[PDB]
RNA sequence: UGGAAGCUGGAAGACGGAAUCGUUAUUAAGCGCCAGGUAGUCCUGGACACUGAAUC
RNA sequence: AAAUAUGCAAUCAAUA
């Protein structure tokens, strides 16, 4: 899907209290 | 008209009935207390009533409510020759709303069983029933029984009441108790 | 369940319309009403009781007020004799609630009222 | 004299029918409620402000700072300029409830409340706020979005063959 | 006296009621332009005369009129004691535009107002 | 928020799944309640033609059945000058569920019929203008 | 042109009775259902064993049994019952003049003249308007002065000592004051909230002069108020709080004060039902508008002028005891019931439906009987000319 | 419009600033009850109503 | 007011029915 | 499980109760774009608390 | 074994039930709750109507420290509400109600015996 | 004891499809109360209005082609709710709230039944105080609820307190795959 | 070449020629969010809110 | 100051 769709879902993991990296990687 | 004024004998009845059995301190009050005499009243004000409904010729619904019966009669007879146009057929509904005597009959049914058939199941009584006639019956059954032993004989006659018999007993596949409970009306 | 009610119910399992029919519904609507089970078993019981009324006192004077409490048929049994008869047959008056005073004396001639219009 | 009759009519019409009214403070030659309180909308969010005769301190929601909860410093003028226009900055302490909205909808729903609670406790005074439209409640919504349309106006681009 | 401004309510409220019930009817009631001219219910004029008069329920609607501009003074002790609670007490070019300097006017279909601009092309 | 009971239906209506919503559907007895309409407007006027056909020992029938089935067939014929009316009637199709409430006018019904009416001033299935119901004009088109 | 006019009347005091009578279904429909009860009765009634024996009786010429219509009983009109208009007359004369007895005893209180005749049965109304034309005043500064002079001492009794021992000076000066504040603050062109109320104002040019309203002009005092109080006056008042008014209005003329209230909460109870009452009559409305066009287009008539009976006094006492137990029309009862009386049905008689009803908490049937004159009221009724 | 929906009666209207216009069928009594309201029960000023092409007995 | 929180166990001491009744079977 | 590719909920469709059509079909409706305008020009949704004056 | 008691017969086997209506085998304050539908005829029943509860509080059941202790751990901190010390048991395991109220009741001695196990 | 519970609230809620259905469901009710048989008052419950829900459908305007022509249904549901406290007239009651119920208006109703456990300790007269050898040688408004005001708070209190329970319960409880545990063998 | 993630990244690409499109202020522009297609799947379609101008 | 340790939406005080 669309990017800034991803990062959405790594911001939300994020908030969740997961650290993940925000590097479009 | 005859219809009409089958349904005022009806209502009529069940007032004079409602007035010759009353039941004291409310009709759930009565069925929660339990008591013989409050269930034999009203199981023989239930089938007085039941007995004396009539049966119409213009309608195929024999409705247990006077309010209903007699809102229907009035119903039928204002389609037949009471309605000028549209705006009348419309406004039947009304009219028959604003009458006074069936806004006293709108407070007047009975009560569903729902009302205290969860209460009972969540209490735990299995000896009861809903309907009066039947808890009349049971009640009966239960005291033929022990007059049959009336005549070491207390003991029989507690063995013989409904009370005092196994759980488990009552289907020889389910040896546990606790199992059965009492019909929904 | 839910995935086998989508369709429109079957359109040839509709009921037919016969005059036959019709005729037999007409008859059978106006049927009456007998009398109910629980009635006619409690005449029968009102009969026994009155026959027996001796062994129903000594019952009642044999017996407590914790085996009535504790078994709700007996306070059954005893609202009947109490309505058949005057006489207190237990020793002790009982709480209002295992039996409270009616006031009923009896049950095919008791129920009855007539008026014309 | 006369001035005494007519401030003790004053005070007993005050005392029969606007109990609330008799606590004031006399500050620029006029009168002021020592407690007073207001609501205002905007946007998506409504607000509700009391102020009472403090030092300055202004309270918002749980008991948090104004810079807190609005960073910027256009917000917070939105927010504390009609306590400077009537020349109360100071007097009141303000306590402050929003929900709802953005940064700036919250913004604006406190302004309209904090104007509307300083002309009920000073009605004189909101000669001061109408020039500056203080006590103005914008009701405009959003603009709801079209069918065949990408936003309210925008569409795809149109190609023609 | 006491007794007297304790009933005086009461008996305010009867009167009240008694001028519901007859305001709860039309005008010219019982008369109606469909069954009462149609359906006419001699021997029963006893239970039902066909014969009517209309100065009865003129009078009742005259007596009834001066009793409800009476009672427009509650409204007017409610009106003045509601203005006394928001009292205060001792007394203490060109034209400015928002949201445009003239509204806009709309060949196209509005998104808010399309019960208004239906008829226009939605492009 | 400055439009509350405007907007009171929009958290619903976007934000929320049907099956958490609860709102209730209409699928279920529209239906039935369609399936009604067409069975009535067919059968009905053919039961009372049927009826009205003979004319004449509809009162016999009505008494040989009533002797059938009850055995006194003194109920509607009390005397040989008692006129019984026959009120036309439809099976009931649309299996509406008994229920506890005491105001329901179609749980106490116990014979399986319905009275039937040709009369109803206000029409039912208002369609919008010109339009009419399907299924109401069986006779074939005519082209120009 | 007066047939265009006598129109326009027409129309007025119809708008006026829309007014006074809310939660009510149009004109159309209330006619249609009229006309399907009256149609019902007839249908119903034609088959009645009454209308039959009635039939027989007159064709064979005998004479109709007495204990057959209960002495109350009436003709039906057009086939619907009606009640008696003269036993309504009475109870309306009697709750009338059982509060203006009070009305009366304020006023005298308070010195107003040109008081009229206890019999009149507009007693009520009379009272108000000289009332309120004894205490008027013009809204011009000028004569703030004077009607401090003529009015003051009157009300000096009646007010709280901390303001009756004021002088009439004072109050004059005030009064100025108040009058040069409310002028102003009423041209100063006033557009929003203020414009709306002003604009309320019924029209009076005919050359009549401007009466300060303390019911309106008071609260111009202030060039700026509330606008709570706008949104109450202009969309919907705040009919639940007329208790709490009424009992600051108690307060501020210290009747509150002592070891037995004069006033006390049960007769703030009573307003704020008296209150609910007339919101069922269109209180709302009046609040919200300008009873003065109410006045100007509610139609007048001539006062009755008839003689009562035995059934009229018996009717007037039913209907003032159905009145206080609330059931007002007496259309609801059994009694007044044609299907059960033709058809010989039981029915319940007045008093025995309303001995199964609540009773009133402050008026039980012995004070109904005592405060309430059906003798005074048939003797006003009877009144001529 | 809505006398016209609680009355079934059809037709057109048109109103204006200053004037309206209708022509209305329906049920003899709907008909009167139209003619009743425009007459009497209208919340605007109304110098003048006129009333012409009345036929009743339309199948 | 007759409500009983505890049966009487001098009842079902006395009566070997109710006693049965009381009593639970073992699993 | 090879015999879901044949008995399983997969292989059912929301079809036009109306219409027959597979596609653009709504459970709150079961019928096709058709379908639903016929139905709700017939009047049948009155009662439903359908309102048809409401665009959003 | 092959053959075994499953739990909700044992406890129904185990539960007590009260002789008559006059005897109450709960003996602490509580409420009870259940919906019903009512309305026109109706050919689908309406769902989500066969649950029922019961609600009451700790400081009524008036229980010691280690007995409340046991009752807030069994029930878990979703089934208490410490802003009125209010505590709810619900019971919507079956499609009839009359089935959920005595499952609940079976449910609610249990807890009640296991919180006196304390 | 099935004998001492008493109905605590009966709060109903009628569900309508028109503000005319629900209009005349609460003028019935109104009317059922006004003439309820027995200081004694009608039991006028408490009014509580609920919002009004909407739902959508949307539909292309043309049968082929057109994607950007599109319509849509609006459906709409009114609910009010009414609530008798300490209620006695149960029967009476019910009935008087079945029969409101006009039009296609459905209702849903929530009983409560409360005991109030064991009887609280009487205390006898308490002992006199009597002077020492010293001393010796020296409802009302009408349309308002008739119930306790404290009766009402406790109700509405619980009543809140098991919202927020069933709520938190839900909320936890709830999933878009039920029946999926993590780490389970998917 | 269902969608998502991770390790490595020798894929183009430095605002794009003739030409060409959207847009009326809570609008353009930016940003996120979510009902429905009754398992999964779009950057489509339909909405929601937040920031938010300039120009004759 | 022995108070707090502070980011904002699109539903709900007629009940959080």
């Amino acid at each position: 899907r669309n990017k800034k769709i991803r990062m959405s879902l790594k911001k939300r993991r994020r908030r969740k209290g997961k650290r993940a990296p925000c590097r479009k990687k | 008209a005859e219809d009409l004024h089958k349904a005022e004998i009806y209502t009529q009845t069940t007032e004079k009935l409602e007035k010759q059995w009353p039941a004291a301190g409310g009709v759930a009050k009565g069925i929660q207390g339990d008591q013989f005499f409050d269930v034999m009243a009203a199981a023989v004000r239930e089938d007085l009533q039941d007995q004396s409904r009539p049966v119409l010729v213009n309608e195929l619904t024999d409705h247990e409510n006077p309010y209903c019966m007699k809102r229907e009669a009035l119903r039928r007879l204002v389609l037949h020759a009471c309605t000028r146009n549209c705006l009348d057929e419309t406004l039947t509904d009304t009219l028959l709303d604003r009458r006074a005597d069936l806004q006293r009959l709108r407070s007047k049914a009975r009560l569903p069983p729902e009302v205290l058939e969860p209460l009972a199941a969540f209490v735990g009584i299995t000896r009861f029933s809903f309907d009066r006639r039947a808890r009349l019956n049971q009640k009966v059954t239960a005291v033929q029984h022990a007059l049959r032993q009336i005549s070491e004989k207390v003991e029989a006659v507690l063995s013989v009441l409904p009370e005092n018999f196994p759980s488990d007993a009552l289907h020889p596949h389910h040896p546990f108790r606790n199992h059965f409970g009492f019909e929904s009306s | 369940r839910q995935m086998m009610k989508w369709y429109w119910p079957s359109k040839y399992m509709l009921q037919d319309v016969q005059m036959a029919q019709y005729f037999q519904m007409q008859a059978m609507r106006f049927a009456p009403r007998p009398a109910h089970v629980s009635l006619t078993t409690l005449s029968a019981t009102m009969e026994q009781c009155w026959k027996k009324r001796d062994a129903v006192r000594a019952f009642f004077q044999s017996i407590d007020e914790k085996v009535l409490r504790e078994n709700p048929t007996l306070q059954d049994l005893y609202g009947l004799y109490r309505t058949l008869c005057p006489d207190d047959p237990l020793r002790t008056p009982v709480d209002p609630a295992l039996w409270r005073n009616p006031g009923f004396t009896w049950a095919d001639q008791r129920i009855v009222s007539s008026s014309t219009n | 004299d006369g001035s005494s009759d007519s401030a003790l009519i004053s005070g007993a019409i005050v005392r029969a029918f606007n109990p609330e009214r008799m606590k004031v403070f006399m500050h620029n030659g006029c009168e002021w409620l020592w407690q007073a309180e207001g609501t205002g909308t905007r946007k998506r969010a409504a607000a509700h402000v009391i102020i009472r005769r403090g030092t300055g301190q202004v309270r918002v929601n749980n008991d948090e700072d104004l810079y807190v909860r609005w960073p910027f410093y256009y917000n917070r003028m939105d927010v504390l300029q009609p306590f400077f226009l009537t020349g109360t900055a100071g007097i009141y302490d303000l306590f402050i409830h929003v929900r709802g909205g953005g940064s700036s909808g919250q913004a604006g729903a406190v302004r309209l409340a904090v104007g509307r609670a300083l002309v009920s406790a000073c009605p004189a005074c909101a000669r001061l706020l109408e020039e500056d439209m203080v006590l103005y409640e914008d009701t405009r919504q959003r603009m709801p979005k079209m069918p065949g349309r990408m936003k309210a106006r925008k569409m795809r681009t149109w190609t023609k063959r | 006296p006491a007794e007297r401004l304790h009933s005086l309510f009461a008996r305010a409220d009867v009167l009240a009621h008694l001028l519901h019930s007859r305001l709860a009817l039309p005008l010219l009631y019982p008369l109606n332009s469909g069954g009462a001219l149609t359906n006419p219910l001699a021997a029963l004029n006893s239970i039902a005369t066909s014969r009517w008069k209309r100065e009865e329920v003129m009078s009742a609607l005259a007596t009834v009129t001066p009793l409800v501009l009476a009672a427009t003074s509650v409204s007017r002790f409610l009106k003045t004691a509601h203005a006394l609670s928001y009292f205060a007490g001792p007394a203490c070019l060109g034209r400015s535009r928002v949201h445009f300097l003239r509204p806009q006017l709309w060949r196209v279909l509005k998104p808010g107002e399309e019960r208004t601009t239906k008829h226009l092309k939605w492009r | 928020m400055a439009f509350r009971y405007r907007r009171e239906g929009q958290f619903t209506k976007f934000r929320v799944h049907f099956d958490r919503s609860g709102f209730r559907p209409y699928i279920d007895e529209l239906k039935w309640e369609i399936m009604d309409w067409h069975y009535k407007r067919a059968m009905g006027p053919q039961m009372k033609k049927t009826l009205m056909s003979y004319q004449e020992g509809s009162e016999k029938l009505q008494y040989m059945h009533d002797l059938i089935a009850l055995g006194t067939a003194k109920a509607k014929f009390p005397h040989a000058t008692k006129r019984f009316f026959f009120v036309p009637a439809l099976p009931v199709t649309i299996p509406y569920r008994r229920s506890s409430n005491p105001f329901c006018l179609l749980s106490a019904n116990k014979t399986g019929w319905l009275q039937w009416s040709p009369k109803q001033r206000v029409p039912f299935p208002q369609p919008l203008g010109k339009r009419k119901v399907g299924g109401t004009d069986p006779q074939p088109p005519v082209f120009p | 042109r007066k047939l265009q006019e006598l129109e326009s009347f027409v129309g007025s005091a119809l708008r006026t009775y829309r007014l006074l009578r809310p939660h009510a279904l149009p004109f159309y429909k209330e006619d249609s259902l009229l006309s399907m009860q009256s149609k019902l009765n007839e249908a119903t009634l034609k088959h009645s064993p009454l209308v039959h024996d009635l039939v027989e009786l007159k064709k064979r010429n005998l004479s109709v049994p007495s204990d057959l219509l209960p002495p109350d009983f009436n003709a039906l009109q057009f086939s619907l019952p009606v009640v008696s208009a003269r036993g309504f007359l009475l109870a309306l004369s009697a709750a009338a003049n059982s509060v203006a007895e009070d009305l009366e005893f304020l006023c005298r209180r308070l010195s107003v003249p040109n008081l009229p005749h206890p019999t009149h049965p507009f007693r009520l109304k009379l009272l108000l308007d000289a009332l309120f034309e004894s205490f008027k005043l013009r809204k011009d500064p000028h004569y703030a002065h004077d009607w401090a002079q003529r009015n003051w001492p009157r009300l000096q009794a009646v007010m709280p000592e901390p303001l009756s021992e004021l002088s009439a000076d004072s109050v004059g000066l005030w009064l100025k004051a108040h009058l040069e504040r409310v002028i102003e603050n009423q041209r100063g062109r006033h557009a929003d909230g203020r414009g709306r109320l002003l604009a309320q104002k019924f029209p009076l040019k005919s050359d009549e002069e401007d009466l300060y309203s303390l019911a309106d002009d008071f609260i111009f005092d202030h060039e700026i108020v509330d606008e709570q109080f706008c949104d109450e006056r202009l969309s919907q008042f705040p009919i639940d709080k007329a208790g709490e008014l009424f009992r600051r209005v108690a307060d501020f003329f210290g009747l509150t004060k002592g070891p037995q209230p004069a006033v006390n909460d049960a007769v703030v109870a009573q307003f704020q039902n008296l209150v609910y009452t007339l919101d069922e009559i269109g209180l709302s409305n009046w609040m919200k508008m300008d009873t003065r066009e109410i006045e100007e287009f509610l139609p007048e008539g001539d006062p009755p002028s008839f003689a009562a009976s035995q059934q009229d006094l018996d009717a007037a006492r039913l209907l003032l005891k159905a009145a206080a137990r609330g059931k007002a029309n007496l259309l609801d009862f059994e009694a007044l019931d044609p299907y059960k009386l033709l058809h010989g049905f039981d029915f319940k008689t007045v008093q025995e439906e309303l001995a199964t009803l609540p009773p009133n908490p402050f008026l039980t049937d012995a004070d109904i009987d005592e405060l309430f004159d059906i003798t005074t009221a048939a003797v006003s009724m009877n009144q001529s000319e | 419009l809505q006398v016209g929906r609680d009355l079934f009666l059809v037709g057109w209207v048109k109103c204006r600033s200053r004037f309206a216009t209708g022509h209305i069928q329906g049920d003899v009594h709907a008909l009167s009850y139209m003619r009743r309201y425009l007459e009497k029960h209208v919340d605007e000023s109304v110098s003048s109503v006129r009333f012409y092409e009345e036929n009743f007995g339309m199948p | 007011s007759s409500v009983f929180f505890e049966e009487d166990d001098s009842v079902y001491r006395q009566f070997a029915c109710m006693r049965r009744v009381r009593e639970e079977p073992r699993l | 499980i090879p015999i879901l590719n044949k008995v399983g909920q997969y292989r059912i469709r929301m079809r036009c109760i109306s219409g027959g059509y597979s596609r653009g079909i709504f459970r709150f409706t079961r019928m096709a774009r058709m379908g639903m305008l016929q139905l709700a020009r017939e009047g049948w949704l009155k009662k439903y608390g359908y309102r048809p004056g409401l665009f959003r | 074994g092959r053959t075994f008691v499953t739990p909700l017969t044992k406890l129904q086997h185990q539960a007590a039930l009260p002789r008559s209506p006059l005897h109450a085998r709960f003996d602490f304050p509580h409420t009870v709750h259940y919906d019903v539908f009512w309305g026109p005829p109706q050919v689908e029943e309406e769902p989500n109507k066969s649950g029922c509860w019961v609600s009451f509080r700790v400081a009524d059941l008036k229980l010691s420290d280690s007995q409340e202790q046991r009752l807030l751990d069994i029930l878990g901190p979703e089934r208490y509400d410490e802003q009125t010390g209010v505590v709810c048991l619900e019971a919507d395991v079956f499609p009839q109600l009359n089935h959920n109220a005595a499952y609940l009741g079976d449910i609610l001695q249990q807890l009640m015996r296991e919180v006196k196990k304390a | 004891a099935l004998s001492a519970y008493s109905l605590r609230s009966l709060i109903v809620t009628y569900n309508s499809r028109n503000r005319s259905s629900m209009n005349a469901t609460i003028e019935n009710l109104k009317n059922a109360l006004r003439w309820t048989s027995p200081s004694w008052s009608p039991p006028w419950p408490v009014p509580r209005r609920i919002g009004r829900r909407q739902w959508r459908v949307t539909y292309l305007k043309s049968p082929f082609k057109y994607k950007y022509a599109l319509r849509h249904y609006v459906f709409e549901d009114h609910r009010y709710a009414f609530a008798f406290y300490d209620v006695n007239s149960v029967q009476e009651v019910v009935s008087a709230a079945l029969g409101a119920m006009a039009g296609e208006t459905c209702c849903s109703c929530r009983f409560s039944w409360r005991f109030a456990g064991r009887p609280p300790v009487s205390l006898p007269t308490p002992p006199r105080l009597v002077p020492s050898s010293r001393a010796a040688s020296l409802t009302v408004l009408r349309g308002h609820c008739p119930t306790d005001k404290e009766f009402i708070r406790r109700a509405l209190e619980e009543e809140q307190a098991v919202e927020r329970i069933r709520k938190k319960l839900d909320k936890k409880q709830l999933q878009w795959f039920p029946g999926k545990t993590p780490w389970a063998p998917k």
